[PDB]
This record gives C-alpha cells, structure tokens and sequence, in this order.
C-alpha cells in the first residue's frame, strides 16, 4: 500500500499545470498586442514580462516539488 | 454641461444641462452628469437631452460625433439637429420610396448612396 | 466691423494625427478608418471657416 | 499501511489549487501592462495596486500548500 | 480503526480544490479596478471602497472551505 | 462503523469543491461594479441597489452547499 500510494501522488499532482502554462500566454498576449500600439518596445512593456513571468511560473515549480519527492524519498 | 454646437446655430452652448441620451455608433448611450472620456462616432439617431425634470428636447440628429471630455463636459457635435416636429409624415415617405428603387439599379456611386439614405429615413420614421 | 487682419490656421496629416500626447484617451476603433478620417474631415472644416470668415 | 498510503494522496490531489494562483498572478499583470501603455501609469500609482494585488492573490496558494506540506 | 485514518488524510486534499475560486476571484476584481483608474479618475476613493469591500467577500470561500480541512 | 465513519468526511471534501462558483460569482459581479462606476453616476446609487440584490444571489449557492458538507 505504501509503494502503491507513491506512484498516484506523482500523477494527481500534476492537475495544476493548466494554471502555469496558460499564465504564460495570458501575460504574452497583452505584451504583444499592447506593444504594436506604439511605442512599447525597449524595455517598458519587454521588462516586465520578464519580471511578471517569474510570479506566474513560481506555481508550477512549487507543485512538482512535491510530486517528485514522493517517487524519490 | 453639455456642449451641442452644430455648424449653423448653437444648441448647449453653455453648461447648463443634466443628463443626454444620444445614439452613438456603438449603442443608445446617455451621459449623465461627469461622464468618461469616450469620444465616439454618432449615428443618424435621435438625440434627446433631459433637462432636469421631464423638459426634454428630443433633437433628430443627422450623425456626427459624440466626444466627451474628462472634466464634466459633452460636446456633440453635429451636422444637422432638429425637432421631431419639423418633419411630415407625407414628405418623408417620398424619399424614402425613390432611394429603394434607385438602389442596385445602375452602377458608380449611385447603387452605393441609395442604401444608406434608406436606412436613415426608415430609422426616423419608427420615432414618431 | 470694420478692418481686419491676414491670420494663418495650421492643418494637421493623418501621420501627425495619431503621434499625438493624449491621443489615446478617447475610445477610438482602431480597425475602421479613424485616424485618416479625422485628419481629412480637418482640411474641410478649416477651409469652410476661413472661407467665411474672408 | 492504510495511514502510509493516505498520506501520499494527501499532498497530490490537494495540490489541483494551483491553477487559480497560477493564472490569477497574471491576470493581474496583464491588465497592467495593457494599461501602462495608455500614457502614463509607471511610477507608483498602478504600481501599487500591481505589488499589492499579487500578494492577496497569493494567500491562496500558500495557504493550501502548509496543509498537504503537514502530511 | 484504519478506514477512519485514511479517510482524515483524504478530507484535506479533495476540499483543498476549491482555491482556484478564491484564489482568481481576488485578481479578477484587481484586474478591472487596475485598467479603470488610469483614466476617469483617481484610485484614492470611488474604486478604493468597492475593491477593499469587494475582496473581503471573495475570499470567505477559501477561509470557510479551509476550516473543515483541517478539522478533518 | 468503519464504512459509515469513512463516508462521513468524504462527503464533506466533495461538497467543497463547489467553492469555485461563489468564490467567482462574488468577483464577477464586483468586476462590473468597478468599471461601470468609473463612468457615473451608479456609485451610491443606479448600480448600488443590484450589487447588494446580486451578491445575495450568488451567495446562496455556496450556503447551500456548506449545509451538506458539515452534517455528514
């Protein structure tokens, strides 16, 4: 029951993926279509898609954190 | 505060109003007493500006455009602004008879200009 | 009501229309014909006020 | 070896919670950068309602994670 | 009583899911007052009240929806 | 029992998933309070009387669904 149960746990947890990959396009989209309505392009809008990325995706790598320790300790 | 200046005569002028409904390209908006910027395109509509109690002025409004400034200002400015009591109901029928059968009858701009003038003597006619 | 004066009144192209300070304030439909027919409708409203005004 | 293999089911299916602090983080910096192009909200002003937003949006995520973390 | 233990651990996982509500539910109120205070007006007052106000009530579901997770 | 004991606080992890629609529902209707105010004037009043009308609404669905959870 104990080797069973940590096969599952690295597989339920990996629901939350929906939210990180599509805060990438989500926060792209508005960079892309706000920089063609002049003049958005040296840094301004390109900074801080950067920095905006980073918040999004710190979801992500926190939820497979956990997955991946129960496979490996 | 509202500011109707047409290109023959003043209508607002001054700021002394309160609310004013005018048909825009969009939709039928009002604005009321500071309204957001939102300068839009207006439509051959009806324009009606309430004036305090139920004093309003329904203006048949030719088209133009709607511009609203940030500092409790409208200016409508139109080509053309009448009264529903400055038109017949017997010369309007005859305009509106000779541009259905004019349209897709020849070519140029002549096929081009008999479908909008129906549409806007059909829209003034419903609002009797 | 009685002399005058030779005044000058400058008109604005469809590229110096849109590259405005607060252009972008007003809800203007980037899709349809706006920048080009705001600039065009200045030239004839100009020309009908200082043809009576002369 | 029925509580060992509750306890590993515990932090998988409770971690389906971050698809709403995921997206929501930029959902709030889209609206942003859309707006800051509008002329001219950079310093301060909607920088404020940007670092501020983001943290309450976040309580959810950490606030969900000390619970499957606990098993 | 091992079905009474294993079913503790479950509660605060499947009850865990309803923060995607709560947790976008603070940032689509911060996304519309965020787009209409840089034009027509200020965001000291008018916005101010109903985005503080309005926070408040989208985020009781994860504070009550939190409580029975963890008494289980 | 062990199967009715084991019952009982599955139910109330499944009844929580429901969160997700009042958690949103009082963040949608506060999405259009604040950038339908920023035209005026439905501030204190106009749109103020169908905020309070239209929380109230949204809000029973996650009451409704509290009862269950906590009675099993």
């Amino acid at each position: 029951l104990v080797l069973a149960a940590k096969y599952i746990g690295a597989a339920i947890a990996t629901i939350g993926l929906t939210g990180a990959g599509i805060g990438i396009a989500i926060v792209f989209a508005a960079l892309i279509n706000g920089t063609s309505r002049n003049p958005s392009l040296r840094n301004t809008l390109f900074p801080f898609a950067i920095l905006g990325f980073a918040l999004s995706e710190a979801t992500g790598l926190f939820c497979l954190m956990i997955s991946f320790l129960l496979l490996y300790g | 505060k509202v500011s109707l200046v047409a290109p023959h005569q003043a209508i607002f002028t001054n700021k002394e109003v309160s609310q004013v409904n005018l048909p825009a390209s969009s939709g039928e908006m009002g604005v009321l007493a500071n309204h957001v910027p939102t300068v839009e395109e207006l439509a051959p509509g009806v324009v009606e500006v309430i004036e305090s109690s139920g004093t309003a002025s329904k203006y048949f409004v030719s088209g133009g455009f709607a511009s609203i400034l940030p500092g409790s200002k409208l200016s409508i400015s139109t080509v053309e602004a009448h009264p529903l009591d400055a038109f017949s109901s017997e010369n309007i029928k005859s305009l509106l008879a000779e541009a259905q059968k004019n349209a897709s009858s020849a070519d140029e701009t002549v096929a081009a200009e008999a479908a909008i003038e129906i549409e806007v003597l059909e829209a003034l006619q419903a609002a009797v | 009501g009685v002399a005058f004066e030779p005044s000058v009144f400058p008109s604005f192209s469809p590229i110096s229309i849109e590259e405005s300070p607060k252009l972008s304030e007003f809800e203007l439909e980037e899709d349809q014909a706006i920048p080009t027919s705001l600039s065009q409708i200045s030239l004839t409203n100009a020309i009908l006020n200082a043809m009576a005004e002369g």
